[PDB]
């Protein structure tokens, strides 16, 4: 088995950028199959396009990732990602994330700003931006946040008396972490592929809203009329009118089984939609030297 | 079969398979030959590939 | 070198050029294949036809 | 030469070996790696079989609902498609089999299992067939269930995988350059008002992103449903399910050959160097 895939440049890499490519050693880069362009994320995320973070998500998920370990002039060595090998990955990204959780790892587009993952290359007509590496809970939280932002910023733009544009950019806003809050990069238009993702998500939503187990309605009504739980704080002691008007019928068990059957199958389908982008299973991330043995799941 | 009131400059490409005669001077470039080193790839279902 | 002239031109004072040339490093990779079913017998010795 | 001199390290033995010392570390000489697959052996009725079909054909086991049966037969999508046509390409399908009676009554309920639309979780793919004895009774077959395809015997021959071209739909030819290294092969269930269908999908993209493009391709088949029917007794909202059969090498593409019966001709898509990996069923 081979992992060593060498990529030549085409012109003399200047000595001002060999220092920062020495600084970016052990990071991850997306492949194309060699050539120089597309070996990175500049070809689908440029300055011209509004960053949708979904077409570049399509490119990074659809293509096998690659580790960049050695940079020389006119030649730099890459290493592919093939399942069954436990790659050594160093967390070398300026929005810092300690892997104290030691969970599964995730790759994402550079949603933390263009500057943090870019590198200029004045040798050839190619520029390289880098994919972001970040743990599973932050990645899925930022994923649902960027989808909720690109679906609600547009409807806030649809408001004629849009008195509060800055409401969602400071409430949604930053990312949830105990160490700090790290502000991200926000598009204004969702792009085509983002609305395709929200289209399939809303399709799953309207299919699953046709079947609700009616016993659970009674449980949340009873718990609202019990003590207000800390998990129940989002209701602030209120029964919504909709759950009051879909409980006109009684409690059954015959429809409940097939309801739950189609709910299991459609939640597994939704999980297959949201397990998108390539994933890493981690064994024993070493803390003192910032390296992690990980294999492709 | 009438004129449309519009004249048309019509470009066209053309691939010519020529044969080129290379000339270089004596000892302009100098080659450096490394040693051939072997390595192995993924072992296919029929064979291994060196 | 330069050339002294009779007229007063702004005289070039011992210009020294230093150019450098970098190596065009590029490599060659071949692809041999071999099936392993006859490679166990190259290290051993034959006794049956 | 110096190539024969550098040959001592690159001769054999994946991994390496510490040649001497206080202890010996690593032994892998006289074994060139290349992990052999595990073999899922089945015993089928010979009346459920056709001997004339080629070896490398992707099979589908229906698991028996019966406890008092050591045996279990198999379904191929040709046999499955003529079974859908009997429960209700056909001229190809009748050319193979004479009697669909023991195959339709082999499964206890077939109109009921399409009535509840739960046909996907009862059909477990066991990948391509390789090993096949021939008997008039209780014929035993063996398929490479996970890993690379290979014959059983010490001649460890590659087995090209025959998938029927008429039942196979390309993805990228209908979509008209993310990753040409991985080449994955998917099978997909497909329901219809006339009769259900099994189809195959070649894809060069990853596994998880392939379903969302499959929905975009598959949307004119779902626009015809729900105009004439409306589901009661609630099932039927699922419309097909997809799973992974495995991967193959995109360096050598699929070369179409001729799997011929004596009746007529039938073109087939041959998959060579297939790396079988049966995953789980993913609905759309």
């Amino acid at each position: 088995m081979d992992l060593k895939v060498v990529v030549s440049l085409s012109s003399r890499l200047y000595t001002d950028e060999i220092a920062k490519m020495q600084q970016r050693i052990g990071c991850i880069l997306p492949l194309a199959s060699q050539n120089v362009q597309g070996l990175g994320l500049g070809q689908v995320y440029s300055l011209e396009t509004v960053p949708d973070y979904v077409s570049m998500y399509n490119y990074l998920s659809d293509c096998t990732l690659a580790v960049l370990d050695e940079v020389s002039v006119d030649s730099l060595i890459l290493t592919k990602i093939v399942p069954g090998q436990t790659y050594a990955i160093k967390n070398k990204y300026q929005p810092f994330f300690q892997w104290h959780g030691t969970g599964s790892l995730s790759v994402m587009p550079p949603v933390f700003g263009r500057e943090h993952a870019t590198v200029k290359l004045e040798s050839n007509d190619v520029d390289i931006v880098f994919p972001m590496v970040l743990p599973t809970p932050i990645a899925e939280e930022v994923l649902q946040k960027i989808l909720l932002f690109n679906v609600y910023s547009r409807v806030v733009m649809q408001a004629p008396g849009n008195a509060d544009m800055l409401d969602v950019h400071m409430h949604l806003g930053s990312v949830s972490y105990l160490g700090h809050h790290y502000e991200l990069a926000l598009p204004e238009v969702p792009g085509p592929l983002g609305l395709a993702l929200l289209d399939n998500l809303s399709l799953y939503f309207c299919i699953m809203v046709t079947l609700l187990p009616r016993a659970s309605m009674r449980l949340v009504r009873g718990l609202i009329r019990h003590e207000h739980h800390d998990l129940l704080n989002l209701f602030q002691e209120m029964v919504p009118d909709e759950i009051a008007r879909i409980d006109l019928d009684d409690l059954s068990v015959a429809d409940d089984l097939s309801r739950m059957r189609v709910m299991m199958t459609y939640l597994q389908s939704l999980a297959s939609l949201f397990n998108l982008g390539p994933r890493l299973a981690t064994a024993a991330y070493s803390q003192e030297t910032l390296t992690a043995t990980c294999w492709l799941r | 079969k009438i004129h449309p009131g519009v004249a048309m400059t019509v470009v066209r490409t053309d691939e010519i398979l020529s044969e080129n005669i290379l000339f270089s001077s004596r000892a302009s470039t100098s080659m450096f030959i490394g040693t051939p080193n072997v390595s192995r790839r993924e072992a296919r279902v029929d064979a291994v590939t060196f | 070198p330069t050339i002294a002239h009779g007229d007063g031109r702004r005289p070039s004072k011992q210009r020294t050029f230093i150019v450098v040339k970098n190596c065009h490093k590029h490599h060659i990779s071949t692809e041999m294949e071999l099936s392993m079913l006859d490679l166990e017998i190259l290290h051993s010795i034959p006794e049956t036809p | 030469l110096s190539a024969a001199a550098v040959w001592r390290a690159g001769l054999l033995a994946p991994g390496e070996v510490a040649v001497a010392g206080g202890g010996s570390g690593g032994g892998s000489f006289s074994w060139s790696g290349w992990r052999p697959p595990v073999f899922g052996d089945f015993l089928i009725h010979a009346s459920s079989f056709n001997n004339a079909e080629a070896t490398g054909t992707p099979l589908f086991q229906f698991k028996q609902s019966d406890p008092f049966s050591g045996v279990d037969a198999v379904f191929t999508p040709l046999s499955l498609f003529i079974l859908m046509n009997h429960g209700r390409l056909t001229r190809m399908a009748n050319l193979l089999y004479d009697s669909p009676a023991t195959l339709a009554d082999l499964v206890p309920d077939f109109g009921r299992l399409v009535a509840d639309r739960r046909f996907h979780n009862f059909i477990t793919p066991v990948g391509p067939l390789v090993e096949n004895i021939k008997s008039t009774y209780l014929n035993k077959i063996t398929t490479v269930v996970h890993g690379p395809v290979v014959s059983k015997a010490i001649p460890r021959s590659t087995v090209k995988v025959t998938v029927p071209q008429e039942a196979f739909v390309d993805l990228d030819a209908w979509l008209s350059q993310p990753c040409p290294a991985d080449a994955r092969l998917y099978v997909a269930l497909t329901y219809e008002e006339a009769g259900p269908r099994f189809t195959f999908f070649q894809s060069s993209r990853g596994h998880c992103q392939i379903m969302n493009i499959l929905r975009i391709y598959y949307s004119p088949s779902i626009m015809h449903r729900y105009a004439v029917v409306q589901p009661l007794h609630i099932e039927e909202l699922t419309f097909g399910a997809v799973a992974c059969l495995g991967t193959f090498s995109a360096t050598d593409g699929w070369r179409r050959s001729a799997f011929n019966y004596r009746g007529s001709s039938l073109p087939v898509v041959e998959i060579d160097s297939f790396y079988s990996n049966v995953s789980d069923w993913e609905v759309i």
